């Protein structure tokens, strides 16, 4: 009479084998929603750093995409001023296939190493002065997720 | 059923904000673009046809709280308006006298909000009410 079994087995998963530098706890509330912390990958300019990120498992999944934002402010090409964020996966390349513990590695790859080829001025800044795009990453962290 | 959390249901608000909706007599966007809470709005309602809030755009703010949209939004005009169930002083909008926000359901949305004031300014009893002079607008 509740969630489908491949929920209970990937919120059971994540709480059991949780991949390394990325924790995750269900929300109090809905049992779909999950409250994510990524500390910034080792040798990137977001290093040291811990990232809050929000999930959550619509109706239709697995056939349709987790949707999953950050809500810490953070200096990345493909993560939008309100934390969206642009990765294949999560929109045009889902499939059922994959799960939860796939986007969230992905995630941290992205952090990892950005895409600044990702069709802002984010992205542009990381083309052109890509020293300074890193430094501002830096600054940001510095700023944003070191509490 | 199954509920969207608020941060994601806001997303959603925000897409359709920025898609438009129906005539585009209303309309709502995020007041500030780095507010990444999406706690604070800008509401737009154009005035209705043969009323005296006619060719008139107001402007509102509309702030969705902690646990919206469980519980309903907060309302104000900042485009002074006279109209029953808004604050002449302040532009504060009393839920109690707007049926929306009286009668607060989790489905509804800034957009019904903002189209039930709209049709509201409609209503016999504000349809007739004599306005401030165009363009003015409350203070805090």
């Amino acid at each position: 009479a509740g969630l489908p079994r491949r929920i209970i087995k990937e919120t059971q998963r994540l709480l059991a084998e949780p991949v390394p530098g990325i924790k995750a706890e269900p929300d109090e509330s809905n049992a779909r929603y999950f409250h994510v912390v990524i500390a910034g990958p080792q040798d990137s300019p977001f290093e040291g750093g811990t990232f809050k990120l929000e999930l959550f498992l619509p109706e239709e999944y697995p056939m349709a995409a987790p949707k999953v934002r950050f809500m810490t402010k953070i200096y990345h090409p493909n993560v939008d001023k309100l934390g969206r964020i642009c990765l294949d996966i999560l929109k045009d390349k889902w499939s059922p296939a994959l799960q939860i513990r796939t986007v969230l590695l992905s995630i941290q790859a992205l952090l990892s190493a950005p895409n600044p080829g990702d069709p802002n001025d984010v992205a542009e800044q990381w083309k052109t002065n890509e020293a300074q795009a890193i430094e501002t990453a830096r600054a940001w962290t510095r700023l944003y997720a070191m509490n | 059923g199954v509920k969207v959390p608020r941060n994601f249901r806001l997303l959603e608000e925000l897409e359709e904000g920025q898609k438009g909706v129906g005539d585009g007599t209303v309309s709502w966007g995020l007041e500030d673009d780095e507010d990444m809470t999406l706690t604070r709005w800008t509401g737009m309602i154009i005035g209705p046809p043969r009323t005296n809030y006619e060719n008139r755009i107001y402007s509102l703010k509309v702030e969705c709280g902690p646990k919206y949209p469980e519980a309903p939004p907060s309302v104000r005009f900042v485009t002074k308006i006279n109209m029953n169930g808004i604050n002449n002083s302040s532009g504060m909008v009393d839920a109690r006298s707007i049926p929306v926000l009286a009668k607060w359901q989790n489905s509804y949305s800034i957009k019904v909000v903002l189209q039930e004031l709209r049709r509201l300014m409609m209503s016999k009893e504000n349809m007739k009410l004599p306005q401030p002079p165009e363009g003015q607008t409350y203070n805090n």
